[PDB]
RNA sequence: AAAUCCAGGUACGGGUGAAGACACCCGUUAGGCGCAACGGGACGGAAAGACCCCGUGAAGCUUUACUGUAGCUUAAUAUUG
RNA sequence: UUGUGGUAGACGAGCGUUGUAUUGGAGUUGAAGUCAAAGCGUGAGCAUUGGUGGAUCCAAUACAAGUGAGAAUGCCGGCA
RNA sequence: AGGGGUGAAAUUCCAAUCGAAAUCCGUGAUAGCUGGUUCUCGUCGAAAUAGCUUUAAGGCUAGCGUGAGAUCACAAAUAAG
RNA sequence: GUGUAGUGGCGAGCGAAAGCGGAACAGGCCAAACUUAUCAUUAGAUAGGGGUUGUAGGGCUUGCAAUGUGGACUUGAAAACGAUAGAAGAAGCUGUUGGAAAGCAGCGCGCAAAAGGGUGAUAGCCCCGUAUUUGAAAUUGUUUUCAUACCUAGCGAGAUCCCUGAGUAGCUCGGAAAACGUUAUUUUGAGUGAAUCUGCCCAGACCAUUGGGUAAGCCUAAAUACUAAUUAGUGACCGAUAGCGAAACAGUACCGUGAGGGAAAGGUGAAAAGAACCCAGAGAUGGGAGUGAAAUAGAUUCUGAAACCAUAUGCCUACAACGUGUCAGAGCACAUUAAUGUGUGAUGGCGUGCGUUUUGAAGUAUGAGCCGGCGAGUUAUGAUAGCAAGCGUUAGUUAACCAGGAGAUGGGGAGCUGUAGCGAAAGCGAGUUUUAAAAGAGCGUUUGUUUGUUAUUAUAGACCCGAAACGGGUUGAGCUAGUC
């Protein structure tokens, strides 16, 4: 099946799965949240066990 | 290879149609309805082969009664004077088939007198 | 064998069917729903779907591309922990293809990897090196002639 | 089975449900296993080591 | 000749039960089977309720709801001095 | 010794039909189908026998399935 | 001559059918909405909840069953303090 | 290559171009300068040579050496191999059950022919045939050889000499093929509208450099798709509810005024040997006789079960509240797949169907009149996970394609995953991004590959059936409305 390129732009592989990904809450309205909410977020991520089905066939 | 499938049909259909032999109206020929007539059919034997294990215990008791009465005392008396003296498991059935070898019922009527 | 005794060992799995027999261990809706949803034909809705909530790929922001239209720049890799296993020296293009390591004709720079020490002096010709790995190669009176 | 693919022999066993006659490339696994019976060129052994 | 038809040899009162029983519970009544009538029931037969509601349904119609558009109209331009 | 109610459902173990591949067998001394019969298993099922019938089937192992009917106000065909 | 005709105007009629014919094709249109989904047997065995949802008769994630594997005791339950 | 680069209310989705490996393979022909002849020689037109362009070429002046390489190719002479009719073409009796032998039993025979069909049962030697060898008066196809007509050829020297595809290309205004939803690329409806090798264009805005190619002219075989037709053959394709709707005088019968919609049904028997004749009846017909192994094979014509409806042995019922069955049960008449046996069931106890949907069923909800047949989880391409198998320490692995029996397999390593990963990336590397940090944090610290099979899922209608619908194309004014 063709791979849902809307997908392939937001995620990236890692070695033995752990697929990694960027935190949301980060282009808009930064006053409203703390300066440590921003260095909180600005990490990168990785999703939990339960979506993981949903995500790998998907990719 | 198309598949045409006709002897299982007619086989099954026999098999259960002899098994409900004997039945009123046309429920001896529909396949249909003679299926659903041996489910129930069963179901009875199923349940009557307890209840008929508990009638005959029910006539069961109800004999001895019957020849108990008749020397003034007391089925449950007998039943008592059984078990905590006299010690006696003997069979109900047995009893009851005692009245017909006459009198011999009686020795164990008797005998629970010490 | 012979064939009227071909034997296996453990294939030849259990059939499932979603469309035979009431009483058989698979029902008249075997697998799919109890008249729900999934039970009705061309069931099952696409996956990325959540059920009306924004979707998960939706919801995460978007990854970058800083080098636009272009693909990344290969190369082949020599790590130092398996060359030693493979028996030859004076490891050059002109002596690759003779082992099969690399295709016959493939035009690409040669990386050389590795932290792993070595016993057997070996001669390089690459086109880049690591600092340590060119560091432990000289160690074990190797010698690399870095090209250009 | 037979590695010179002779006409003598060809010409003949056309007309028995028994016997054919086939080269070495030919037969298959199937085949050699269902004459119940071998009959091997004296060339085949040396073709037949060669490709194990 | 027809619609209908799960298989039927098809009772009534009180109650019970998916909430109004030919079958369930307890009592009452009643020989088997016709025929002529008479329509109370079998939520009777015939219409996958026309009504209400649901569906991310259909169609038609309407306007200063949206986006358009045939047509109408104005302007630059070629036909052009 | 502990247990064995059971739909939705997971999962394991099996039967049957058609055809093909081989290995054996039956068959105008009578196959299949089908009629009926007081058989044998835990089951889908599997036997035996008599009459009907005058050409194909059976047993063991595998493989491939237009494959196993009680309902869809069914549809064809016949009949109350 | 049909997203048209005609219409002393009623949504009349246009071959018994008209809020827009009959017929063929795209067409096996789609349908979160009915009903059906045919061989048997062995073991275990729920839910009708929370969140979200142009969602409320639906779906997704969590809990709830089940198949494979690990933890065997520092983990889990029962009685007591 | 690759579900890659990318394109998308960045959503459903969509999807290249290089390069690589294969199938096949070959490039030619016009205008232009130059020149000749003719056009009221004003021709600007007609007809001849000359050239087919980038390693820039051609024309011009002037030399050398060809006499030939060759086919998108004209005809004549022949040859081979087919095609459209045919021929030759091996081998047996005996007994047997039997209506009939060919099956079955005994001894034989041939195969470059044991494919197939028919012959009173399944025939190698009964028949046609079949493998092989042959045969064309005439027509026709492909290929081969020779001769022949047209078209074609190399290397120099001069020279700021001349020519090298005009509403052309870009530009602007709107589009469209491009994977792109408009961006170079391409194309054009409206306008604008150059140069001439010191040129022009191209390398996803553009300029410069670099390199590549010569548009605005024309032509082209094979390699690719398809099969209504003819020939031969094949089928783990169907067998009269199947198979194309059409095994039979099927697109017929029929439904319609017309577009169109569109049926059902085949089988005696080896051979009609299809029943002479008699009895009843008017006859159909039946019973006989007769043929035939069989007439229960009789024209209704292979096999003949179900709902259905009749007749009959044995038993039971007319005081009985009944989902009609079950467990005990006397009596009655029979004797079997010998089995504590069979049919019937006076009498007592118990006893509100089957499916679907449901908080919930005997339902005053539903689905079925019965019977027989048909009537749904597959298939193609990929992914995931279990199981199993082969290979394994530089592993493993073939796709298309060629070879043949339409076979596995042989060759074909093009690619694919694994071997190093991290980072948006430049890049670095057992480290890497964040940072001043080598501190900490995330990831990493070699841990397979190719298949068979199973379950789920992705695109295909993807379990089956069911709509009001939409769009496009046709037919209708003979009904009716209006008009003439």
């Amino acid at each position: 099946m063709k791979v849902k390129s809307a997908a392939k732009k937001r995620f990236k592989l890692t070695k033995s799965g752990q697929i990694k990904r960027k935190h949301a809450y980060t282009s808009h309205l930064a006053p409203h949240k703390t300066t440590k909410q921003k260095r909180h977020l600005r990490k990168q991520g990785t999703v939990s066990a339960s979506d993981f089905k949903r995500i790998g066939n998907l990719i | 290879m198309r598949i045409k499938g006709g002897k299982q049909t007619r086989v099954r259909r026999k098999k259960w149609l002899k098994q409900a032999s004997g039945s009123f109206g046309t429920r001896h020929a529909s396949y249909k309805v003679a299926k659903q007539t041996v489910i129930q059919a069963a179901k009875y034997a199923y349940r009557d082969r307890r209840n008929k294990k508990r009638d005959f215990r029910s006539l069961w008791i109800l004999r001895l009664n019957a020849a108990l009465r008749e020397q003034g005392m007391t089925y449950s008396v007998f039943i008592n004077l059984l078990k905590k003296h006299n010690i006696e498991i003997n069979r109900k059935v047995l009893s009851e088939l005692a009245i017909k070898e006459p009198s011999k019922f009686n020795l164990i009527v008797q005998k629970v007198k010490s | 064998l012979n064939q009227l005794k071909s034997v296996p060992k453990a294939r030849n799995h259990k059939t499932k069917t979603l469309g035979r027999g009431h009483g058989s261990g698979l029902g008249k809706t075997s697998g799919r729903g109890q008249k729900g949803q999934k039970a009705r034909k061309s069931g099952l809705t696409r996956p990325g779907f959540e059920g009306g909530q924004t979707p998960l790929y939706r919801r995460l922001p978007k990854f970058g591309n800083a080098r636009k239209g272009f693909l990344k720049q290969e190369w082949v890799v020599l790590n130092l922990n398996k060359i030693a296993k493979l028996k030859l020296d004076k490891i050059n293009r002109a002596s690759l293809i003779e082992k099969q390591v690399i295709s016959a004709k493939s035009q690409l720079p040669i990386k050389l990897i590795g932290h792993t020490k070595l016993e057997k002096p070996l001669h390089f010709e690459v086109h880049k090196v690591s600092k340590q790995a060119l560091k432990a190669v000289e160690n074990a009176n190797g010698s690399v002639k870095l090209l250009e | 089975v037979v590695n010179t693919l002779n006409t003598n022999l060809e010409q003949s066993t056309s007309n028995i449900k028994n016997v054919q006659v086939k080269h070495l490339d030919k037969v298959s696994v199937r085949d050699l296993m269902l004459a119940n019976a071998l009959l091997v060129e004296k060339e085949v052994l040396k073709a037949l080591e060669g490709k194990f």
